[PDB]
């Protein structure tokens, strides 16, 4: 029975993980939390966050005001790994009905190398890096997540064509990988493509795995398919086992205590904090319990559609958990 | 009578350039079509002739040349040397809903422009030690000066409304920075026009679900290479939209997605309705209006019939009835 370091973050933070809290205990999860600020001081993150997260190595993290301070948990923790998984929603009715889509992104280097270069007065040089160790890296990761999350299909999404020596070099190690891992279907495709069969047909996508830009704008993309960023888990794999799972909405200063929020997103990352552990059968009830709330439609958040207040929310999740096996 | 350089291109690119012919010749379009090829030769002569083909005539149509990516970085992708040794620096796109194409969105109205020189597509890279790969993206005050230069007057023009700069400039503050602050420059001679901003990744979420808050969107080269699929697929998908490519001097025309179509050549069943139409954009920037229109009018009213319809949007005719039915409806 262990625990995890929660980070409540500002607004409607608290909040959320105060409802996140009521439906771990109604469904009795093995999962007590330890609250911890984190904020930028002297510049690092504060010794009592980086102790805990490196004592339980699992953080749940809602919405922080606003150095980018996920990128100071980034280098802080050497998250690599940005995984979002995007499930079209019963109740919540999007034109897209049939998406199941994972991005698994690179979060290191890419085009977000931190370099840039006036060259000359109006010319501006910016530095896209790709190393062979961080790509075979991000490569392995999206084949083990495919296994261990019985995920059928891999695609790396490049620009290969274009861009041939460095997104060539994150496609050879995915390549390198694949054939090492074959119980899992490889295959390439190019990002305009996979961007334009993505807003006709979703369901074609399973795993898709890319350097960091293309996965910072197809993870936005595929979470504007399924609803917003409300309702969209998150979660990031470090070094030495740490995981960070984490809210990506605002923190809705206008409804910050006013009883409003949607717990929905956090949620399901705590979900997917569960499943990363191994408690799936608690990650299983509390999901369903969450799906069929939404799916009935009475204690639908204003966000969502309808009137009903965030702790009635929260509360029918509580009571659909007790009443589930 | 005007000479064009016509580039067949791969895949799908020879078979639907006939029915351009075809079409042209029914409709006694006074045009004559010059044809260059560009085989997947490592050696640039064939690219290095196109284009002094067009610099020679000014006006092309082309379809897409395969790039091999798993040649040597050297060998360069043909549609972007010719791009940029043209210097055709304004990629042009107009996605608008088409009554006859059902899709999951309608009152989509979208004009994209797009920096189509410089950017990601710099053709910059090395290996300072091995496994440590370098790319250039390069951006400049006068590129997207004169880029944004172009959308607004675009705007101003087709009578349009707001102007939506696409960028990064969050993380790269340099280099997008540079691009929002030349639009920004440009803003300030079109107060008709209402300039906003948005960083790309909100750009698609947008685009996902409410499409229809944006008019005309400037850009940087990869940027606009992801919205401009982004948008075509919204409208109905690559076989639709028309592509431009102006230069200060040159022009040209093809599809806006820019696909080979490998998996479907000779096949009979490629949607011709977008290559037909960047052939009546090119009719109209030859001042041969009365043309384009006439074909254009056919074009779009065949769209109109579900019976017409080639299997990528939804339908079951082959390429040649839709020919067919393009031509019988011009009269
Ligand atoms: N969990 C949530 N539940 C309900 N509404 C939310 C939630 N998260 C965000 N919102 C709503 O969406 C907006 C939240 O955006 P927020 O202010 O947190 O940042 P943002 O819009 O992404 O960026 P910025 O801070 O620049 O506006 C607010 O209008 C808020 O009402
Ligand atoms: N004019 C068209 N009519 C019908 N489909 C098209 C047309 N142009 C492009 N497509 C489709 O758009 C997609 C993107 O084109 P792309 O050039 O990648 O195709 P491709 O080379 O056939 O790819 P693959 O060989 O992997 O299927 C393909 O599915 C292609 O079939
Ligand atoms: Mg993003
Ligand atoms: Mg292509």
């Amino acid at each position: 029975v262990q625990t995890v370091t929660l980070i409540p973050g500002d607004g409607i933070g608290p909040e959320i993980s105060a409802a996140v809290m009521k439906i771990f205990d109604a469904a009795k999860a093995p999962i007590q939390w330890e609250e911890r600020n984190v904020t930028a001081i002297q510049w690092m993150i504060p010794s009592e966050a980086k102790e805990s997260m490196d004592k339980n190595k699992m953080g749940l993290k809602g919405p922080l005001k606003t150095p980018s301070m996920n990128l100071l948990l980034r280098k802080t923790f050497d998250l690599y790994a940005n995984v979002r998984p995007c499930v079209s929603i019963e109740g919540y009715k999007t034109p897209y009905t049939d998406v199941n889509i994972v991005t698994i992104r690179e979060n290191t280097e890419g085009e977000y190398s931190g370099i840039e270069h006036v060259i000359v007065d109006g010319v501006v040089q910016s530095i896209k890096l790709i190393t062979e160790g961080a790509s075979k890296r991000i490569a392995e990761f999206a084949f083990e997540y495919a296994r261990n999350n019985h995920r059928s299909n891999v695609t790396a999404v490049h620009k290969a064509n274009i861009m041939r020596m460095s997104d060539g070099l994150f496609l050879q190690k995915c390549r390198e990988v694949a054939e090492s891992c074959k119980d899992i279907k490889f295959n390439e495709m190019y990002l305009d493509t996979v961007c334009l069969n993505m807003v006709q047909d979703p369901s074609q996508f399973d795993v898709l795995v890319m350097p960091n830009l293309y996965g910072d704008i197809l993870s936005d993309l595929c979470a504007g398919l399924i609803g917003g960023l409300g309702v969209t888990p998150s979660g990031n794999i470090g070094a030495n086992g740490v995981a960070i799972f984490e809210s990506v909405h605002g923190t809705a200063p206008d409804i910050a205590g006013k009883d409003m929020a949607n717990p929905t997103a956090l949620l399901l990352s705590a979900v997917m904090m569960l499943r990363h552990m191994g408690l799936f059968d608690h990650a299983a009830r509390i999901e369903a319990a969450c799906f069929a709330t939404i799916k009935d439609g009475k204690s639908l958040t204003k966000d969502l559609g309808g009137n009903a207040k965030c702790s009635d929310f929260t509360e029918e999740i509580c009571r659909r958990v007790k009443d589930l096996d | 009578r005007h000479t064009v350089t016509m580039i067949p291109g791969d895949g799908i690119g020879p078979e639907l350039m006939l029915h351009v012919k075809s079409v042209f010749r029914h409709a006694c379009v006074p045009v004559d079509f010059e044809e260059v090829h560009v085989s997947s030769n490592a050696d640039e002569e064939d690219i290095r002739n196109a284009i002094m083909a067009i610099r020679r005539n000014r006006v092309a149509l082309k379809g897409n040349i395969e790039t091999n990516h798993n040649l040597p970085p050297s060998h360069k992708s043909r549609n972007n040397i010719l791009r940029t040794s043209l210097d055709l620096y304004a990629n042009v796109i107009h996605c608008k809903s088409l009554p006859g194409v059902v899709t999951r969105h309608k009152d989509i109205d979208i004009l994209i422009v797009r920096e189509n020189t410089e950017g990601e597509y710099s053709s910059l890279e090395h290996e300072s030690v091995a496994g440590v790969v370098e790319s250039l993206k390069i951006i400049t005050k006068a590129k997207s000066l004169r880029i944004a230069e172009y959308a607004f007057k675009l705007a101003q023009e087709s009578g349009r409304k707001k102007v939506t700069a696409v960028h990064k400039a969050n993380i790269m503050k340099l280099g997008d920075g540079l691009f929002l602050q030349c639009c920004r420059e440009v803003a300030a001679r079109y107060p008709q026009i209402t300039f906003e901003n948005m960083i790309v990744d909100n750009t698609t979420m947008q685009l996902v679900s409410r499409p229809q808050q944006f008019d005309v969107m400037v850009m940087p080269n990869l940027y606009g290479n992801i919205v401009n699929n982004v948008c075509a697929g919204l409208v109905g998908g690559p076989g639709l939209v028309a592509g431009a490519n102006y230069g200060h001097v040159y022009a040209v025309f093809e599809t806006a997605t820019r696909n080979t179509g490998k998996s479907i050549a000779n096949k009979n069943i490629a949607n011709p309705t977008a290559t037909l139409l960047a052939s009546c954009m090119m009719l109209d920037h030859l001042k041969l209006h009365s043309y384009a229109t006439s074909i254009r009018k056919a074009v779009l009213a065949s769209m109109d019939n579900e019976n017409m319809h080639t299997p990528d949007i939804g339908g079951q005719g082959t390429t040649s009835e839709a020919i067919q039915d393009v031509i019988r409806h011009i009269r």
